[PDB]
């Protein structure tokens, strides 16, 4: 599996309307390859009804639910998360990160143990920033290492940050596990101020700008919550493929 | 109180909330169903967005109300 086309077919089911209303959906019990497009768009027709029609929908959500959306971070957290870790059967990541958590430092201190021969996901609900964001670790023999998929509202101490625009080259962009730990575990505490903008940058900024973080606005003191788990790349690709195929079968 | 919060798909679910409540309160009543973190929940009563800081009470949301969660860049 071409792990770099994974992230680019993502990008292309954004960037087409149907495929970003497959994506961004936000049934989290059931499986992401059983979304149905008449059926998500019958429940816009029936919500829109209830406010009086698409007119005072609009003039009372402020935007239009037929529209592409750009998903805020937990919104797209979420669902890549299902898209790489569903199998056989649903995964819930609202349910998972809830039951399943580790915190900062279990991370660090567990990441050196996972199998080479294996691929990991970490669902990552950072109670500093605000901000969730996920760390895909697949199997890699040279030297494990993670890649952050994220978007960003842009309300915590970093910018406005659109899923697509993440992914195209940030989120290819590998992190050691040293630089992981440095972000995740108490070691952040210690930092400097300098230190602490120019690490988050150098991870989440899409421009790797430290002028980019509000250092004011990271909360002091706080952690992390993690749900890891082991994926299959295999069902990462077929999912993908089975999204696809919904367009292309339309 | 019972509210509903609906999302841009449609989705419903049911809140329980008291007047005294902060709007804070209640995105972390959403944040128990759709994990979402309240910094990024933006909620709409009809026609505001709500800040965080006032109450239930403030915005006298009423029984029945249904409050907006938009998921979305602004
Ligand atoms: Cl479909």
């Amino acid at each position: 599996i071409n792990t770099i086309k994974l992230i680019d077919d993502i990008i292309a089911l954004h960037n087409d309307p149907k495929g970003n209303k497959l994506l961004w959906n936000d049934n989290w019990q059931d499986k992401i390859i059983n979304r149905d497009l008449a059926n998500i768009f019958e429940k816009i027709d029936e919500s829109v009804s209830e406010l009086g029609g698409l007119e005072m929908y609009q003039e009372m959500v402020g935007v239009n639910p037929y529209d592409p959306t750009e998903p805020v971070s937990g919104l797209s957290a979420q669902n890549i998360f299902k898209l790489m870790t569903e199998g056989e059967h649903a995964v819930d990541p609202v349910e998972m990160a809830q039951t399943g958590k580790i915190d900062g430092n279990e991370f660090a201190e567990s990441v050196d143990q996972l199998s080479s021969a294996k691929n990991y996901v970490a669902l990552v609900n950072d109670r500093r920033l605000g901000h969730m964001f996920l760390i895909d670790i697949p199997s890699n023999d040279q030297e494990t290492v993670g890649y952050i998929y994220q978007s960003d509202l842009g309300q915590g101490a970093l910018p406005p940050l659109k899923i697509a625009d993440w992914l195209n080259s940030r989120g290819k962009d590998a992190v050691s596990l040293n630089k992981l730990k440095k972000l995740l575990s108490r070691e952040f505490n210690l930092l400097s101020d300098d230190e602490k903008r120019a690490l988050i940058s150098e991870t989440l900024d899409i421009h790797k700008d430290v002028s980019n973080v509000e250092l004011d606005r990271i909360k002091r003191d706080r952690g992390v919550d993690i749900y890891l788990t082991e994926y299959d790349v295999n069902n990462f690709y077929e999912n993908i493929e089975t999204l696809k195929s919904k367009l292309s079968n339309y | 109180m019972l509210i509903k919060v609906k999302t841009l798909t449609g989705k419903e679910i049911e809140i329980d909330i008291e007047p005294t409540d902060k709007v804070e309160r209640i995105k972390e009543r959403v944040e128990e169903k759709e994990g979402i973190p309240p910094q990024q929940q933006r909620l709409i009563y009809s026609g505001k967005q709500m800040n965080d800081e006032k109450t239930a009470a403030d915005y006298k949301i009423l029984g029945g109300s249904v409050l907006h969660l938009v998921l979305a860049l602004r």
